[PDB]
């Protein structure tokens, strides 16, 4: 933040504009295209547009990061959702009642099934995680 | 520096410019406090994972430690030495010395940080807003309102950021990753994200409370 | 004491299940709901379809009394 | 009253299983753990019995998965 008031040494437009364009780092081609210009108005408009586009990109990136933070908040919401459900599954029996769900899901992946058949497999697998002991709510689907 | 004593932390997180207590639960770590006393209470604490090997092992240390000057020095030779340390700045852990007890080498204080400190102070004001929203809703964490009374008179954004990062209770891994990042400004974003995460966690805790009552 | 504890725990599981992303809902059921709402159909047929759609919301996954409804 | 009386009857039946409870308190998870080394058994069977021991550390009259694991 020291070159902001160091523009006092530059009084004519040319040196100040060149110093501002150089001390702000961007791609090589954009910097080299400026040197290939000998008209003041055209390159001044070019640099003004470059600065405007960079400001717009900064603002857009800030907004994108702010929305990504909400998205990851929702992701961790679903994560603690899973945390509570898996803890409850664990409380009745360690690593689930018989430790089967991980193996069943691994076999679903490692056995090549059709994509739609894969969708039914994941649906009937998510149909689990809410029963593991009794009359047909897990055993029928585990058998299936 | 020169093998400043490293105390095996007991589920504690040390952040720069923040008071943190450190205790012991073994006879091996009892000598660390006395060696710190001999070393004029200037130490290089490197954090360790949730409860470690039954013996001090220099393999649960992380990439970054932190320099610390002891503020409160309690003499309790009964299996628990309560030393309160106010950290100065983080540092890079060079290597590890097998113990017990373990040592570690570090560099000088991390005195390099990003700038645009004005926006950092604006984000500190917004962080105070977020933490006021946090503790007022999070009265189930049994965190006293006195922790909201120390963010007044803040002369440095980093100390407030670290104080808010430690004063909100969540997984030790996130609190430690708050320390490991040497970027001053990204730490505030991490703190805000984790505070919002705990806020939505409290929201759905309430939600499932009335939901389970309705299920009954 | 243990039975009331496990009863409340099972109720917690059930309450969180309805809020667990609604996985059973929409993906395994409302797909049929859209197909009713997107076919040029006589009015009485739509009335009967909605009548048999409201007969659901009970788990045919353990009850044969609504597998006939799903196939219908 | 009848439902509560039957519930208390089944719970008292669960309680009065003292002989099963005594085996669970000492023989289960302790004598059985050493029983692997005392008698000759296949390596894989020994290690799966070790998991079966890990399936213990909970009451055998609670989750029936633990009960059937102890039967195994």
């Amino acid at each position: 933040r020291y070159q902001l008031e160091a523009v006092k040494g530059t009084s004519d437009p040319a040196m100040l504009a060149d110093t501002i364009a150089y001390h702000a780092t961007w791609t090589v081609a954009e910097k080299q295209e400026i040197l290939e210009l000998t008209d003041l108005e055209a390159r001044l408009k070019k640099v003004l547009g470059l600065l405007s586009r960079d400001l717009e990109r900064f603002e857009l990136d800030k907004r994108v990061a702010q929305r990504v933070k909400e998205q990851m908040d929702t992701n961790q919401r679903e994560y603690y959702l899973r945390e509570q459900m898996k803890a409850i599954q664990k409380e009745l029996g360690g690593e689930d009642g018989l430790s089967d769900l991980e193996a069943l899901r691994k076999k679903i992946e490692e056995v090549g099934m059709p994509e739609a058949v894969k969708t039914k497999a994941l649906k009937e697998l998510d149909r689990l995680e809410r029963m593991q002991q009794g009359s047909p709510e897990a055993t029928v689907a585990r058998t299936y | 520096r020169l093998e400043l004593p490293v105390i095996p932390l007991r589920n504690t997180v040390i952040l720069p410019h923040t008071t943190t207590p450190v205790d012991v639960g073994r006879a091996k770590s009892k000598r660390a406090v006395e060696e710190a006393m001999g070393a004029d209470r200037l130490i290089f604490l490197v954090a360790q994972r949730d409860p470690e090997v039954d013996d001090p092992a220099p393999d649960d240390l992380y990439t970054w430690g932190v320099q610390a000057v002891v503020k409160q020095a309690m003499r309790l030779p009964d299996g628990t030495l309560q030393v309160m340390v106010e950290a100065r700045a983080r540092a890079q852990v060079t290597d590890y010395i097998p113990g017990p007890y373990l040592r570690a080498r570090g560099e000088v204080f991390s005195e390099i940080f990003p700038i645009d400190e004005a926006v950092v102070r604006v984000l500190v004001e917004e962080l105070k807003e977020a933490f006021e929203k946090y503790v007022a809703n999070h009265k189930s964490l049994r965190l006293d309102r006195y922790q909201l009374e120390a963010v007044k008179g803040t002369s440095d954004p980093a100390m407030l950021a670290d104080t808010i990062a430690y004063h909100a209770t969540w997984t030790v891994a996130e609190k430690q990753e708050i320390l490991e990042l040497t970027d001053l400004e990204a730490r505030l974003k991490k703190v805000l994200g984790l505070l919002s995460r705990d806020l939505e966690r409290f929201e759905l805790d309430k939600r499932v409370a009335q939901r389970v009552k309705e299920q009954m």
